[PDB]
Order: structure tokens, then sequence, then C-alpha cells
DNA sequence: CGTTTTATTTTTTTTTTTAAA
């Protein structure tokens, strides 16, 4: 790997803009509600683990996962199809086309003298890829409820009469949930909307809105700026400079010899404000949080140390869970 | 298929077009073709064959299939008249006709941010009056090449798009893709899909974002360009 | 002959191991020993003994294995001429080991001949299938005696002659009878779980054993092959081996002392302060879960479903039995499953597997149809390798209308028998299970029975004698003393409760108990009437569907914690205490 | 300068699929 070019390296460490110039990259042309960019933000300087090595106990992977929420034709596919068609892990998916045993490796008939074989699934081969899902409540029950485990367990026990094992496969999700409903029915608080309890429906950090601004005002926009992208003939480089790969080599950089720490700074916050966190659970039709996203909060923890200097906790990082969770969690008015 | 008499079953001929010829034909294209009937000397086993068995088969010249118009085309100049010409069938309701001429015209399309954007046209359709969408299904369908027609039962989820099969007795089996995944560059014309089924609306909304037809039946995510 | 290179590292064999080879006597005669009996030929030998004394000149053995494994033999029985009164009827069978060196991936081509240690697990597998491997025959005429070597793949009856110039494919019948052949087995084996990668499957090996070897294998388990890779002179790949290395001599907490057998619960002089001192029970509720929080009364029930139970001397008109039905329930987001994980690495036969996959064929085999080995082997399986284990699973909550025609065996038939298109036979069902159903929204609402608080199927919740549901609430100051300790969960330094009972020495206490049979004339155990009686005044209120299959709880848990104390002649208390928890079952 | 060639059918379990007041 190249030694060459340290210089923005750091530069662009200590540049407070990482909130939204590279966000401001991704979307080439689409502002479409850039606090979407921001939750970009999420999503890379890469991501680590606080694995176990000193017990040894637990496994206690850092995993991630979120969804883009449906009632609206919104770009809840284009980014999915901007990922997968730059990301090389590249599969789109959707209820009804497919079923929810592709792990299966049929055989229907095989070239062989029916030493039964499953050879390899499909849905899985995304080590760490991705695959695309679309219009998530549209299958049946077994579908969409046979994987509540892998999210947070990566396992699945090959259990059947042919041969047995625990494999391992761990990677990323994202698609565009739906409720029973086409709009979002006003006058009611959300967790009375998609047809998943207050444990199931609000099980993450968050599983953010998509909404029209109910006005002409944002309409317009993305209309008058890309109407035009036939009739543009050209690309402008800006300030927000359009970097053609100064960007994608940095991100590669972004893991190698510095490892983000938690010492006895940022974890305080939470552990007392989990008063905060739960104590809005005293409510039916409102919500609180419950004890596996306390977990995504320590998982949040890992990315912005190394990014900005300090490889161990800072504490303005959960004000970013804040910036994020009461965007729609403290929206809890009834 | 417009032959077969009243008690009757259509048959296939086997076609092997062997040299230059090859790469001459699509499936489903209503071909006609110039060649000879040859037999088939079937040589091997002694007692399969021996009866003078005559499997026959066929063999190839061509694959013929039932600017120019410049100067003629110099001679017209005018937009309207293809509503005059096309589908005098019946008077009035030029509304419908022109927004289908349309869909006959095209042309809008980009690629911009690598991604590429649906330029195809797709009207629904409500009413029972005595329309004839029949007609004009039917009118379409034989001037727009590369035509299709399905009703509103006759295609499952699984037939209009691709499909699985069974049987011990030729291998494994494929997608074989169905009406609305062979009807590229054209058009695919379901009658009364309101009656169909509600999940029939799934797959064939998978297709509303164009070109994306997924599949994890045979071990893939396919996508068959929709 | 290239090969008397390996003759001279089958002098060099012999040169050690005839000679002083360790404790200043020999190591490879009592071996030599023992094989008298059916003229045995089984023998290991170390392969660090080819670094003690051949100086590593391993590498002029460990590659033409099976080049000179032959000369090796010869070597084997050239050992045993020269003291034992013999004739050449010796054979072969060797067996080496004492390799430091240890996979799948590194194979190739060029791997044949080596002793590479491979370890996997048991499934599908075929049985024992002999092979007539040396005989005689010749040619048209008349020689009729060959003890040659008519073993190799490649043989064949008829041959063209002997002493005279004969036919070439005419053939005698001879004697396979006064001779000597073998015997071997074949299965298929998968890549250990200690070795697991990414994306990639324990992909499946097959391989042959001789008869020493043979029919001495079991579920899941941590042997060390021979790395002899050979060829299928069809060509496909396979593999051979001919060595494994998978409790009278001690467990952890020891060094040697005197028992009913050599060391088998010797140690009591430093178990037994840790054996009555009742409060031990306490380290058992808290230095074996330290990193873990919940209800405390998990923490101290589970021990005996780890235990054995009954196993008591009665009749043969009905079986009586030890072990019991289990649950647990809760909601999820409650830490409701790192604990059977745990299992797999705290005991044996800790079998935690998803229950939301299986099928109902996951437990025994289906079908063959082929002439796989027979056309019928359907004696395949998944429960019965519990080798005196127990197989607790999770996400029995979706699953079929099915399973139940197992567990209906589960605590009073035991017996595995299919209604397919092979036989009928059974087995003993040596296990106890758990429970890992889940409710819709969660909450069991305190207002309708919580039977009808999921409403699952009819005999379900005859059979299973306790449930044991840890079941939320919202008190964060609980929440708090969570979040506190895994202010040592992350930093390095005793993140944890201190212990007082090692993993080693818990495990090795374990099996004191399990041999000690009670013997109960307790008049308490009269006075359990009284019990039970004041026990059904307190269900006689709060009207489930009570019963003796409950009382066989009322009489196992008490008397199976005096085995707990490791000790016979059952003692009153355990029963109040047995009581407390479970005056709280109806109550539950 | 002579003396010989060549065929298999039904049932399983999975994953697909499909039915009635
Ligand atoms: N601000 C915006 N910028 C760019 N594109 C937008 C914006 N708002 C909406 N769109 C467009 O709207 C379309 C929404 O439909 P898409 O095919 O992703 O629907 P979907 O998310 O699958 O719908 P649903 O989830 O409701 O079934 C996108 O193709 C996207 O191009
Ligand atoms: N104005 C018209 N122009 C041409 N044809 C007409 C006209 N009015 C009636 N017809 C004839 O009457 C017939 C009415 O039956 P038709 O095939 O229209 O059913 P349909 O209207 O397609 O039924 P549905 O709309 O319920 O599917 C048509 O075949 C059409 O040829
Ligand atoms: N008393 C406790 N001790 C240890 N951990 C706790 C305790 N209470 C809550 N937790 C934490 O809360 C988290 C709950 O989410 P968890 O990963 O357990 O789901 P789960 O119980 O595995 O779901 P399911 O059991 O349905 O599969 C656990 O990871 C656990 O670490």
């Amino acid at each position: 790997f190249p030694p060459e070019r340290v210089e923005l390296l750091q530069l662009l460490a200590k540049k407070p803009d990482i909130y939204d110039r590279l966000a401001r990259a991704i979307a080439p042309s689409i502002y479409e509600n850039d606090d979407i960019k921001k939750g970009i933000l999420l999503q890379l300087f890469g991501g680590t683990k606080k694995k176990h090595a000193t017990l040894g106990r637990q496994n206690f992977r850092s995993e991630i996962h979120l969804l883009l929420c449906g009632d609206p034709g919104t770009s809840k596919s284009q980014m999915l199809q901007y990922v997968f068609n730059l990301v090389p892990r590249s599969q789109y998916t959707s209820g009804r086309g497919s079923s929810a045993v592709g792990l299966t490796a049929y055989v229907t008939k095989d070239p062989e003298t029916r030493q039964l074989v499953l050879q390899t699934g499909a849905l899985v081969l995304a080590d760490n890829g991705v695959c695309c899902i679309d219009e998530f409540d549209k299958m049946n029950d077994s579908t969409r409820s046979v994987l509540h485990e892998v999210m947070e367990q990566q396992t699945l026990s090959i259990a059947k009469a042919g041969i047995i094992c625990q494999l391992n496969a761990r990677t990323s999700i994202l698609a565009a949930a739906n409720p029973a409903e086409s709009q979002w029915n006003k006058r009611k608080n959300i967790i009375d909307n998609v047809q998943l309890p207050h444990t199931l429906l609000s099980r993450f950090d968050l599983i953010f809105l998509v909404l029209d601004p109910q006005d002409e005002i944002f309409d317009k926009r993305l209309a008058s700026h890309l109407v035009s992208l036939y009739y543009v003939t050209r690309h402008e480089e800006e300030d927000t400079m359009f970097d053609m790969s100064v960007l994608r080599d940095y991100i590669a950089y972004a893991r190698e010899h510095l490892s983000p720490t938690l010492s006895d700074e940022a974890q305080q916050r939470l552990i007392q404000a989990y008063v905060d966190m739960r104590k809005v659970g005293a409510g039916r039709g409102q919500i609180s949080a419950y004890p596996r996203q306390l977990e995504s909060l320590i998982r949040l923890s890992e990315a912005h140390a190394k990014v900005r200097l300090s490889n161990q906790v800072e504490l303005l990082d959960v004000e970013e869970a804040w910036r994020l969770h009461r965007e729609a969690l403290k929206q809890s008015a009834t | 298929s417009d032959q077969v008499p009243v008690g009757h079953i259509p048959r296939s001929m086997t076609i092997m077009c062997r040299g230059e010829v090859t790469r001459m034909a699509q499936p489903g294209d209503h071909i006609v073709v110039s060649g000879v009937f040859l037999p088939l000397m079937r040589t091997g086993f002694a007692q399969m064959i021996q009866g003078l068995l005559s499997e026959t088969f066929l063999q190839a010249h061509r694959i013929i299939c039932i600017p120019e118009e410049l100067e003629e085309l110099a001679q017209d100049d005018f937009y309207e008249r293809l509503a005059t010409s096309l589908a005098p069938e019946i008077y009035g309701h030029l509304d419908v006709k022109k927004a289908l001429l349309l869909l006959l015209v095209g042309g809008v399309d980009k690629r911009p941010d690598g991604m590429k954007i649906r330029g195809n046209i797709n009207i629904c359709l409500m009413g029972d009056p005595g329309v004839a969408k029949s007609q004009l299904l039917g009118y379409i369908s034989r001037l727009a090449v590369r035509s299709q027609y399905t009703t509103g039962r006759g295609s499952s989820g699984v037939g209009l798009t691709a499909a699985v099969m069974k049987d011990p007795l030729t291998g494994e089996m494929t997608l074989e893709g169905g009406a609305l995944v062979l009807a590229d560059q054209g058009v695919c014309c379901i009658d009364e899909f309101d009656k169909m089924a509600d999940q029939d609306r799934t797959a064939i909304h998978e297709v509303m974002e164009q070109q994306t037809i997924s599949i994890a039946k045979a071990g893939i995510m396919t996508t068959l360009n929709a | 002959v290239k090969d008397e290179v390996g003759i001279r590292a089958q002098k060099l064999f012999q040169d050690f191991l005839e000679e002083f080879k360790e404790d200043g006597e020999i190591k490879y005669t009592r071996p030599a020993a023992s094989l008298e009996s059916p003229d045995r030929c089984t023998l290991e030998v170390s392969f660090e003994d080819v670094e003690k004394y051949d100086q590593n000149l391993a590498t002029a053995i460990i590659e033409e294995y099976y080049h000179i494994y032959p000369f090796l033999c010869q070597s084997v029985s050239n050992y045993v001429k020269d003291r034992i009164g013999l004739k050449t009827q010796k054979d072969c069978y060797v067996a080496f080991t004492e390799v430091p060196t240890r996979k799948v991936r590194d194979l190739t081509t060029s791997k044949i001949g080596t002793l590479i240690r491979i370890s996997g697990q048991v499934v599908r597998t075929h049985p024992v299938h002999p092979e007539l491997v040396s005989g005689v025959f010749m040619c048209l005429d008349c020689q009729t005696e060959i003890r040659n070597v008519e073993q190799q793949f490649k043989f064949t009856n008829p041959t063209i002659c002997r002493n005279p110039v004969c036919s070439n494919r005419k053939r005698f019948m001879l004697d396979v009878e006064k001779s000597l052949f073998l015997d071997f087995q074949k299965i298929r084996i998968q890549e250990t779980q200690a070795e697991l990668p990414r994306g990639c499957i324990p992909r499946a090996v097959e391989i042959i054993l001789r008869s020493e070897l043979v029919e001495t294998v079991q579920a899941g388990d941590r042997y060390d092959f021979t790395g002899t890779l050979i060829v299928v002179p069809d060509y496909r790949m396979a593999f051979l081996a001919c060595s494994v290395q998978a409790t009278d001599l001690p467990m952890s907490e020891v060094t040697a002392e005197d028992m009913k057998k050599q060391m088998t619960d010797a140690e009591w002089h430093k178990i037994y302060e840790m054996s009555k001192d009742r409060n031990l029970y306490q380290n058992l509720i808290s230095s074996l879960f330290p990193s873990i929080y919940g209800n405390d009364e998990v923490k101290r029930g589970i021990l005996l479903q780890q235990f054995g139970g009954v196993a008591k001397t009665t009749t043969e008109k009905t079986s009586l039995r030890g072990d019991i039905n289990v649950c647990i329930v809760g909601d999820p987001s409650t830490a409701k499953s790192q604990f059977l994980k745990q299992v797999s690495d705290f005991s044996p036969r800790a079998i935690y597997t998803s229950g939301k996959a299986s099928s109902a064929a996951g437990l025994t085999a289906a079908v063959v149809r082929d002439e796989e080995s027979f056309d019928f082997v359907i004696e395949a399986g998944a429960l019965m390798l519990a080798d005196n284990g127990i197989c607790c699973i999770d996400e029995f909550d979706k699953m079929d209308q099915r399973d139940q025609v197992a567990i209906h065996e589960a605590m009073e038939q035991q017996t595995i028998s299919i209604a397919r298109a092979g036989v009928r036979a059974t087995l003993n069902a040596r296990t106890s299970i758990l429970a890992a159903a889940n409710p819709i929204n969660g909450r069991y609402d305190r207002s309708k029975s919580l039977q009808q608080n999921i409403q699952l199927s009819a005999p379900i919740m005859s059979r299973f004698d306790l449930f044991f549901i840890l079941v939320d609430e919202c008190n964060e100051v609980v929440d708090y003393a969570i979040a506190r300790k895994i202010v040592d969960l992350h930093s390095n330094i005793e993140e944890s409760v201190e212990r007082a009972y090692t993993r080693e020495e818990v495990l090795r206490y374990v099996t004191f108990a399990r041999q000690f049979k009670p013997v109960i004339s307790q008049e308490a155990g009269h006075m359990l009437v009284e019990n039970y009686g004041h026990l059904r005044q307190r269900d006689t209120g709060t009207s489930w569907r009570i019963t003796v299959r409950q009382l066989e709880s009322m009489i196992r848990l008490s008397e199976a914690m005096a085995k707990l104390e490791c000790s016979n002649r059952v003692l009153e208390r355990h029963v109040k205490e047995a009581f407390r928890l479970l005056n709280k079952s109806i109550i539950r």
C-alpha cells in the first residue's frame, strides 16, 4: 500500500467536514433529504469490533444493519443499486420473486448418484457484502421470520437429515420496508402503523422515516437541478470536489494500525441516560428502548475515534445517536 | 396454430442448420423455411434400430420470416394522420390511441450517475363498455413487432416471468422465462390485471423498476433484463 | 533397488525399537506381547522416535510412506521373529504417533506419502464389509499354490502360467481358506470445528480403517489421524490413515490419590472442602456465570440437569428414569441464549444448535434407493449421538406438528423406529431437552392463563415439569447493575466477579456424585405426603393441571440433590428448598 | 485362414405446488 501521499490522509481526518463532505460525494447529483447523507455518515470509516481477546467468551460481534422504510416510491433501490453497481458483492432481491430458502443448492436432480449435496447457498455468499432487499412486508410468515437470529448471530444450523454443521457468515442488511398501507395514516403514533409489536417494530436504534414535505417547496428543487441532466451536457467540479479516486483509497487505510479503544469517558453518558432511554417505557402506544440497541450504541462508538485523532473514546459520539435516535424516538408525542 | 383442425394437436419437427446460416432465427419468430426433408440413418444398436426406423429431419438454406421509404417519407409531413390510419375500426376516442402512439413513439432515456432511467411508458386501464380493448390489443400486437399477450389467469407469477420445472428424465431444470420475460423492446399486454390476483402485483411490480428480475430460486440473484 | 534407502530407514527403524527406547527399558514389546491372541498385528510407535535416535531422518521416512510402509510392515514381522516363537504368519498394522504437527486446504497432488494429523466428526457412515483380499489360483493346468499378493486393486483370477507356458484366460478356483486376509470399514467425515473458514463449508472426505481401529468411534470427538493420502485407481481422490488419539485416571483438579478405582474420584482430600460446606452452592450460583446476570433461580437449578438423575434398582415390568423435561422462555432482549451457547463450552454433548432449521427427518436418516452400499442404510441420525448427553435446542417456536412424535417418546418410551420403506428397530434415548419457543408481543399478559398466554399443543405442558421463565419488568435500577458490571466487560482487568471455583474442578467433581446411589427409607420421605398435601392446599387456590408426573419432580429433584451432596441416604432438607421454588411453580 | 457382437423400473423427501365451506 502507498506510503507516498500520507499528507491528505491526516488532512481529511482533522477537517471537521467529514460529517458531509464525503457524504456529499456519494449521491453524485441528489440531495434527497441529505440528513440521509449524514445517515451515510453511519457507514464507513471502517467499523471496529470489540472482539474479546481477554476472556474469550460470548462472541460479541459488532454487526451493523438498518432499513430505509416505505410508503413513497423513494430512492430505496437506487441507492441500493448505486451501492451494488459499485461494491462487487452485488445482489438485488425482494419478496414473492424468490424463496425464503435460497440457502439450499437444490438437488432437483444432479450429475451424481443421489449423493445429495447442498453445495453452496446463494443469499449468504455475500461475505461482508450486501444483498439488497426490496418491498419487505411482502412475503409470508415463514419468510422474513426465519431470519430472526442470523442478523446478530451469523449462524446457520444445518440440522436436516443430510450432512450437518454450524456454519458462519455475517454481512450487511438494507431494505425498503412497508406497512400494510400506502401512506402512513395520520393521528397515529408509529408503533400502530407497521403490523409488528412494540418489541419488533421498535426493535432497532432507528429504522428511518421517509416523508414528503407537504408543500411545493422541496418539490421543485431537484426537478430544477436534474430536469436538465439530459440537457446539462456537463458536470461542475465544485469545492465539494468530485473525488475521482482520492477518496477511495483513504478508507482502505482506515483500519490498519490504530485501534479504537473505550476507556472511562464516553460511556457514562447512556450509562446514566438509560434512565432517559427506558423510563419513557411506562406507556403503551409509546415506545422506549430495549437492551440490544445499547449494543448498537457501543458499536456506534467505534468509528469516530481514530479519525478526528483520539483512538480513545471521545464523548460527542453519543450525540450522534441522539442526533439520529430522537429524530424519530422522542417523536413520541401522543 | 391457425391451420390445425378441430380434432388435431400441433406437433414439432427438428431443425439442423449448419455452417454460415447459424444464429439466423430467435424463438417465437413466425418463420418460413425452404430446405429438404431427409431421413436419418440412426445406426447403432441392432434391435432398437433395424426396423428401418427413419426418424427424419430437415436440412437448411435460409430463415425467411414474414431509408428505402425516404423519398415517399418526403412525400408526407404530418403528425396526426397516424391516428387517422392506425386502427380505423372505431370512430372517435382518439385520445386513448394517441396516448398509445406515444408509447409507440418513445425516445427518452439517460444514464446519469452510472444508473439508467426507465424510458418506457406503462398505461393503466379501467372500464367495461364495449371498448374492444381486445380490438386494440390485437391490433397493436399484430402491428407492434415483437408483441405479446397474456390474460387474467393464463400466466401466474412464474409463467409470465421465468419459472422452474421437474423431470427425472432430461436432467436439471432452468428458468425458461415467460412472455413478460421475453417481451423486451416491446410490450406485454395483460388484460384484466385487476382480476388475476393481489400477490400477482408483486413480481410485476418488481419489473416496474425496469430490467430487473431478481431470482433467488436457481441459486442466483439473476437479472434477466426485464 | 532405490527403496533400500527406506529399508535402511527400516534398519534405522529396528535399530532403536529393539534397543533402549525409553524409561530405561522397552516401549514396544507390551504391544508385541499383547498381539499374540489373533495375531493382532496392531502396533503404535512414536514418530518422535524418528527424532530421538534417527536424528530427524523423518524426511528419510515421511515421504515414501505408502511406498515403503510395506517394508515397515516387513520390519514389524522381522522384529517379532527375533524373539517370539514364530512362523511368518505375522501380517501388517503400524499406527504411528507422536508427531508435533497439524489443513484440508494444505492438500495437492504433492501430499502423497506423509503422516500429517487431522481431526473430524462422525456422520454418514458405513459398516463392516470385509475383503477376502488374498487367495490362490493358476492357469488351466497344474501349479496350485500361490501365497502371493493378489491384493493390489489390479488383481484378477486368471493368470498365465507358473512352471509351463499355459493358457492366458483360464483359471482355477483355489485356496481362499487356509490363508490370511483382512477386514475394514468405510465412512464420510467433515472438516473440524476447531478449524472453520469463511465462505467455505466443512466439506466431506472419505476413509477406511483397520480391525483394532474399527467400530471404536462415537459422536463429535477430537482425534489425531495419519496423513497417508492415496489415489483411487478408478481418477478421483481419497485418503487413509492408521492412528487415532481421541475416567479412572483423573480429570483436572488432582494429583494421584486413591479411590474405588485408581483415581476415578480420588481427590476427595481437595474436593471434600468443596463437597460439604453447603455455601459451596453459592459458588455454583456465583462462581460459574460471573460474566452474566439474570435471575438467581436458574443459576441455582440447572446443575442437576447436567448431573445424573435417579438410575434406581427396580422392575423389569416398567422402567424408572432419572432426567426431566425442561424449558426456558421470556422474550428476547433479555439475554436468553448466552447460557445455552455457553454450555457447548461448559458441558459434554451440549449441542447448541438451532431448531428453526431442523426437519422431522432431522433426527434419524430417511432413505437410500441405490446400492450406496446395501441399498438400505437408514440408520444415520442426529440425536442418539448423545453419548451420555443432552440435546438442548433453540427456536422451538414456529416448529412443525411432527416433532412431538419424538417428544411423545421423551420420558416414557425413548425408542426409535420409522414408518418408511426400510425396517424398524429401536434405541435408547439417553437425553433430555430444552424448550425454546417465544411469545407474540412477548409479555405474558397477566389476565389470561399462562397456557393460553401462548396456547400451544395438548400434552406438551403435561410432560414438561418445570418452565422457569424470566419475564420483563421496567425498574431501571435493576438495569444499572448490568452496565456497571460491564464497566469491567471490556476494561480488561478482572472484568467480572471474582471467582471461587474453577471450571475444571467443577467439571471433575460432577462425577464423584454420580456413583453413590442413595437409599431412601426416609421418614421425611414418608412425610412428603404432608409436603405434597400442603402444596395442594396452595394449588387449591389460583383455580393448572397437576398430577404425579410432577410428583416425579418432587422425588427426583430432592433425591438427586442428595446425590449433589455426593451422598447416599437422602436428607429431608433437600425437599423443603425443593418445595420452596416449586411452591412458586403453581404461582408461576 | 476362421467364428462372435447389443436393453432396468418404481419410490423417496425436497422444494414446488396447490384445495374448500
Ligand atoms: N429527492 C429525490 N431525489 C431523487 N430521486 C427521488 C427523490 N424522491 C423520489 N425519487 C425517486 O423516486 C423513486 C422511488 O421509487 P423506487 O423504485 O425506489 O420505489 P420503492 O422505494 O421500491 O417504493 P416502495 O418502497 O414504496 O415500494 C426513485 O426511483 C427515485 O429516483
Ligand atoms: N366504437 C367502436 N369502434 C370499434 N368497435 C366497436 C365500437 N363499439 C363497439 N365495438 C365492438 O363491440 C365489441 C365489444 O366487445 P369487446 O371486445 O369490446 O369487449 P371489451 O369492451 O374489450 O370488454 P371489457 O372492456 O370488459 O374487457 C368490440 O369487439 C368492438 O369491436
Ligand atoms: N442479567 C444479564 N446478564 C448478562 N447480560 C444481560 C443481562 N440482561 C440483559 N443482558 C444483555 O441483553 C442482551 C439481550 O439481547 P440478546 O442478544 O440476548 O437476544 P437473545 O436473548 O439472544 O434473543 P433470543 O434469546 O430470542 O435469541 C444480551 O446480549 C445480554 O448481554
